């Protein structure tokens, strides 16, 4: 199995690390920025708790 | 925190001298793979002659060697070593092992002369350091150093025991760009004559210091036409040409060529042009513009017409010659293959092809055009000559292969350029390498990535960098590591089997033929078997006449009555020639016959041979019985093949086959009338025969 | 008319050259009458001998660049090009340039 | 003299000729020359040269037992050998990968959309990546030992 | 006279120059001599077509038209080159020079005929 | 005598060390606060 099969998984472990990068970096690239409009609520929010 | 509290000044001190030190450690102990594996012994055959007049040098001292006159070669017409030499590679190994023993360390010439090559490759990495540096940075330099410590293309020639004039060449040339930049730059006239003592010192050096006295008045005229011209530059260049020139002229071997030689001239027009321009500005200056004009005019075309009835009556009148013949070549490339032959003969005179520039670069071929490009994004003065000398040397480099070793030096200062740029650019687009100042408004939404994005350009870089050491290691070990006089053979059982025929013939002949013996032989040899058999010679590598070589060219190709007859007017004791049938030695004489063939019937003399005699009807050159009448029957035919048709080179083969050549000879009985067997080695790579004598009784032979 | 623009540029050079500048230009006069009169000869009498005519010749070109450099670099009018330069220094280097000059024409004059 | 030319004119036309320096000739900008270098630096390396010189066919042929003539792109075993096409193909890889690196600077200037930053990065990195990757095989098929231990 | 007939004219003069050349070629290289009277016919020819080539331009784009350096002078002056070259060689250099003289003349006529009108 | 097998694996481990301490000065080279100053 290792002398026929080894030289298979070089090829299909490579793109699937890649994707498995990408897919991190994808993830990472789209935290969405918090709506400012949010946090402006939680300021309004705020004075009414002080 | 220990590293922290030292100053940064010196942390970048350390740091700088540490990688200098490694770098020029890597440059010389790379270079000894061929001397450890081998013996330790002069490669090729040029350095022979280098090594020949080194010890005369030293024993005879210089006045001496200044005058010598060598009788044992070129024989009977003689040669003046003395005046058709470059002394600039033999004083510098006399000197240094004078030194040696003056501090009662007692060397062997022969070992100077086979380590000189290393030890000036690190000096050259320091020098490469610094001429970066005053480019664009400290940090570029760095990188200079490491690629050129370890790069092919310069290995080749420098490698340990290749004792020829590129292993000094090189390092003489990046000495003298480097003082003239810093000339320039600073515009210090002591600057300046210290560039010009460097110029001095790689003319003698080299024969290739014509590429040095017309790039920089290419530089020079490209400023003037570019605005750029300035006080700085016409103090530099003037005051470099003049002592530059005078230095020249010292050495016995140029002469008068930097006055009366074409290829000189576009140094003095520069000269010439530069007055010009310094005297109209200081006019134009003090005269008022309106009157200015009306001068102006006047005196141009008084002045332009006698400078152009002076410039047509010199080339016409043939006062200054017209460009040498090695020249015009490298210009014009069909030139040398349809008129010279003895030029288009030599192997390192062939176009260069793709493979070879990957070959010896690599890495360095991607990288060089991103050098270029921040070049010519910031301009400067210094920047300018460097493009110059880029651009040019892809030029003269695929012309001939030989010019490979001028453009490595280029190559690897503009591919650190390109490289230091891109890493600073990036690394500093890390932030958390540095927060330095930073406003967290406005910092570009269009960004979410910073870490990755920079991590990931410089890890890709630098497993380029690393590829790169791996290949120059393994294309030094396994191709610049052959000495030319030994050849290894893999035997059956897979041992390394070395032959040494080569030198055996040489001792055969030094104890066991009479002194005054002359050997016939192709000029390739001749400069081996004087050092070694210390017998004289009729031709030599030099080949300073052409008409003697093709002379002999003749004989060879000749049939054997007529060959003896030219053998006798010369005094011809012996022939040697090189067989490489039984070992499947390619670089045989047979293989280089055809080139004998030519320059033998391209003198006078040689009319009567006709290259297409030796072919058959169909156009092919064959050894076997359908091969040409002429070619079978021609006296180097015989030579090689004398009694070989009997013997089994191969098993599987019938008798008399030629493994390198893959074909059964033609005509395997035959019988030499006017020659004798002398000696042959043990594996037939070297055989000599012995010219017989007249006949007794005065019969025809 | 040209002849009138050569009597003015005399005149506005005479007041406006410092008397150390004007040493310098008369200096290069006598250096430039005695190479002209070297190539005269040269061109009446004939080449030969090739070494001693070349050697003069050259000799007498590089005291004049020579000269041509120093008159430049302590120009005041020229202080920024040559920035970082005393005039001290200049002529320093200016002599020993020169040294060189004499030695190797030395070499070949014979 | 001007009157033999005049002659023709008399029953012709004479053209109405303006000798003015002609407005697309100026002297060529710093990014101009940089161009015209660069494809220039693709032919040497490309080696023209050679091929005029040596006038090698663009592809040879070969055979094997079941005989009849391969083409043959890459010539084995010589290094200083080539084909026309061979030695085109390799050339153009070189260049591709040092222009890979500019577009790549050019990327990380500031004030750049997402859409065209994202994009640009993806170019520079595939022209890099292939074409250093590319010439390695290149080189492994026309030397079969090549840095192989 | 009118513009319209005199491009006939010029086309008519210069095609007659040229068969004339091809035809007695061998004669015209044959000497020195005849090799620079090739010359004057070149350069009579590279007249006849600048002039051809401006009336035509008129005559599609309007009146006035203006011939530049390129590529109306230039064409013309590259057509008559390439006619030097089939009889000999050596023409090359004195079928250009003549053509350059004409030239200068020329624009001198032209220039006084038309930009004082 | 050293083998060559040796020396080329000294060549080898020289060469990628002295690349990546070059890579390194890069870094403290923009990281050096003076340099800016
Ligand atoms: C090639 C080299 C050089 C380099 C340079 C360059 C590249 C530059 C180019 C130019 C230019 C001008 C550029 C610029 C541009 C413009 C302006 C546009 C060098 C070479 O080296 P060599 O030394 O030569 O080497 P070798 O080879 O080894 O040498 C030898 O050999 C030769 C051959 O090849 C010879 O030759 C001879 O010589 C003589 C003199 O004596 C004569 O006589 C004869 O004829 C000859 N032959 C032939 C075949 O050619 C030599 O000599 C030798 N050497 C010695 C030293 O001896
Ligand atoms: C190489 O051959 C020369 C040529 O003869 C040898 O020179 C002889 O040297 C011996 C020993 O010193 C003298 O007695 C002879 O008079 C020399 N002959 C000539 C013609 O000069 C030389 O010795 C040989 N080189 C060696 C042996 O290294």
């Amino acid at each position: 199995l290792v002398k026929g099969i080894l030289p298979l998984v070089g090829m299909a472990m490579v793109p699937a690390l890649l994707g498995l990068i990408g897919y991190h970096l994808y993830r990472k690239a789209n935290r969405p920025k918090v709506s400012k409009k949010k946090l402006k609520e939680e300021k309004r929010n705020k004075s009414k708790k002080k | 925190f220990g590293f922290l509290r030292l100053s940064y000044e010196k942390q970048d001190t350390l740091l700088k001298l540490l990688i200098l030190s490694m770098a020029a450690v890597l440059s010389f102990s790379t270079r000894l793979f061929a001397v450890l594996r081998f013996e330790s012994v002069i490669h090729e055959f040029d350095p022979y002659f280098n090594y020949r007049t080194t010890r005369f040098l030293a024993e005879e001292g210089f006045y001496k060697f200044h005058n010598w006159f060598d009788d044992r070669a070129w024989y009977p017409l003689g040669r003046i070593i003395g005046g058709t030499i470059y002394p600039g590679l033999m004083i510098t190994s006399a000197a240094i092992y004078h030194v040696l023993h003056f501090f009662h360390i007692t060397i062997d010439i022969r070992n100077v002369c086979v380590f000189l090559a290393p030890l000036f490759s690190s000096f050259t990495t320091i020098v490469t350091y610094h001429l970066t540096k005053e480019l664009k940075d400290a940090g570029a330099g760095l990188l200079a150093a490491a690629m050129i410590a370890v790069v092919p293309g310069y290995i080749s020639r420098s490698v340990a025991g290749s004792y020829d004039n590129e292993g000094i060449a090189i390092f003489c040339m990046l000495l003298t760009y480097y003082m003239w930049i810093k000339a320039v730059k600073t515009g210090s006239i002591c600057w300046a004559a210290k560039c010009a003592l460097a110029y001095f010192y790689m003319v003698s050096s080299w024969g290739g210091y014509v590429f040095l006295i017309n790039l920089i008045p290419l530089h020079v005229l490209v400023l003037m036409l570019t605005g750029r011209f300035s006080h700085r530059i016409y103090v530099a260049y003037c005051t470099v040409y003049c002592l530059g020139t005078i230095l020249s002229m010292q050495i016995s071997f140029v002469g008068f060529q930097p006055v009366l030689s074409s290829e000189h001239m576009a140094a003095f027009g520069v000269f010439g042009l530069c007055q010009i321009h310094a005297f109209v500005d200081y006019l134009r200056s003090k005269l008022n513009p309106q009157q200015f004009e009306v001068l102006f005019r006047s005196v141009i075309s008084l002045v332009g017409f006698v400078l152009l009835t002076v410039g047509a009556l010199l080339m016409l009148t043939g006062k200054i010659s017209p460009w040498t013949g090695r020249f015009y070549s490298l210009l014009d490339p069909s030139y040398a293959k349809n008129n010279i032959p003895i030029i288009a003969s030599v192997s390192e005179h062939q176009p260069t092809t793709w493979s070879s520039y990957y070959f010896d670069l690599q890495l360095l071929v991607f990288m060089f055009p991103v050098g270029l490009y921040y070049c010519f994004s910031n301009l400067s003065d210094a920047r300018i000559f460097i493009i110059m000398y880029g651009v040019t040397s892809m030029y003269f480099s695929a012309v001939m292969v030989r010019l490979m070793l001028v453009l490595a030096p280029v190559m690897c200062i503009l591919s650190g350029i390109g490289v230091s740029q891109v890493l600073s650019t990036y690394m500093k687009n890390l932030d958390i390498s540095r927060p330095d100042k930073k406003s967290k408004k406005q910092q570009d939404s269009t960004y979410p990535i910073k870490n990755e994005v920079a991590s990931g350009m410089i890890l890709v870089m630098a497993f380029f960098l690393i590829t790169y050491t791996f290949h120059s290691t393994w294309v030094t070990s396994e191709a610049y590591s052959s000495p030319s006089i030994v050849l290894s053979a893999r035997g059956g059982d897979g041992s390394r089997i070395i032959f040494d025929d080569f030198r055996e013939a040489y001792y055969w002949l030094r104890h066991n033929t009479p002194e005054d013996a002359k050997v016939m032989s192709w000029w390739d040899y001749g400069y081996q078997i004087t050092a070694m058999a210390n017998r004289t010679i009729l031709v030599d590598n030099n080949t300073w006449n052409n008409t003697h070589i093709s002379r002999v060219g003749q004989a060879m190709a000749s049939t054997e009555e007529k060959a003896y007859e030219i053998m006798r007017e010369l005094d011809v004791s012996y022939v040697l020639v090189i067989f490489g049938g039984l070992t499947g030695y390619s670089s045989d004489d047979i293989n280089k016959f055809l080139w004998m063939v030519r320059i033998g019937g391209s003198t006078d003399t040689g009319k009567h041979i006709k290259e297409n005699d030796y072919y058959t009807p169909t156009g092919e050159f064959r050894v076997d019985r359908e091969g040409s009448p002429v070619l079978l029957n021609c006296l180097m035919y015989k030579m090689c093949y004398y009694r070989f048709g009997q013997v089994y080179t191969e098993a599987k083969r019938p008798p008399g086959f030629d493994r390198v050549r893959n074909a059964e000879i033609g005509n395997k009985d035959f019988e030499l009338d006017v020659l004798e067997e002398a000696y042959t080695t043990e594996h037939w790579l070297v055989r000599i025969y012995k010219v017989k004598d007249l006949d007794n009784r005065g019969l025809s032979r | 008319s040209v002849v009138s623009v050569i009597s003015r540029f005399l005149e506005e050079y005479l007041s406006s050259t410092p008397q150390r500048l004007k040493l310098l230009d008369a200096y290069l006069l006598y250096i430039l009458l005695t190479g002209a009169l070297q190539f005269g000869y040269c061109l009446l009498v004939g080449t030969f001998p090739f070494n001693s005519f070349l050697s003069g010749f050259i000799s007498c070109v590089g005291s004049f660049i020579l000269a041509v450099c120093l008159r430049i670099q302590i120009n005041p009018q020229n202080k920024a090009d040559f920035q970082g330069i005393s005039p001290e220094r200049a002529f320093a280097d200016f002599l020993f340039a020169s040294t060189i000059l004499h030695l190797v024409v030395m070499n070949f004059v014979g | 003299m001007e009157t033999l030319y005049r002659v023709p004119f008399l029953v012709l036309e004479c053209p109405n000729l303006k000798l003015k320096k002609p407005p697309w000739l100026h002297m060529p900008s710093a990014m101009t020359v940089y161009a015209l270098v660069v494809v220039s630096y693709f032919l040497i390396t490309g080696g023209i040269i050679y091929d005029v010189i040596v006038e090698p066919p663009s592809v040879g042929s070969m055979t094997d037992e079941h005989g009849h003539q391969r083409p043959v792109a890459f010539l084995a075993y010589r290094v200083n050998g080539q084909y026309i096409m061979e030695g085109l193909a390799s050339s153009f890889l070189f260049t591709m990968g040092g222009l890979g690196f500019i577009i790549l600077d050019r990327s990380n200037a500031p004030n750049i959309p997402k859409l065209n930053r994202f994009l640009l990065l993806f170019i520079g990195f595939v022209c890099v990546l292939l074409s250093f990757f590319m010439a390695r095989v290149f080189m492994r098929m026309k030397l079969p030992g090549y840095l192989m231990g | 006279v009118g513009t319209g007939t005199s491009l006939a004219l010029s086309s008519l003069l210069s095609l007659l120059l040229f068969a004339g050349m091809q035809m007695y070629s061998r004669q015209l290289a044959s000497t020195e001599w005849l090799t620079i009277q090739g010359g004057l016919l070149g350069s009579g020819l590279f007249v006849f077509s600048l002039t051809a080539f401006n009336n035509l331009e008129n005559l599609v784009f309007g009146k006035g038209f203006q011939a530049k350096i390129f590529p109306e002078i230039l064409l013309c002056l590259l057509l008559a080159l390439f006619a030097s070259g089939l009889i000999h060689r050596v023409c090359v250099t004195t079928c250009f020079i003549f053509s350059m003289v004409g030239l200068y003349y020329i624009n001198k006529i032209s220039s006084t005929l038309y930009q004082a009108a | 005598m050293i083998t060559d097998v040796q020396l080329a694996i000294f060549a080898n481990m020289l060469g990628v060390s002295l690349f990546l301490l070059v890579v390194l000065y890069h870094y403290v080279a923009v990281n050096n606060p003076k340099k800016q100053e």
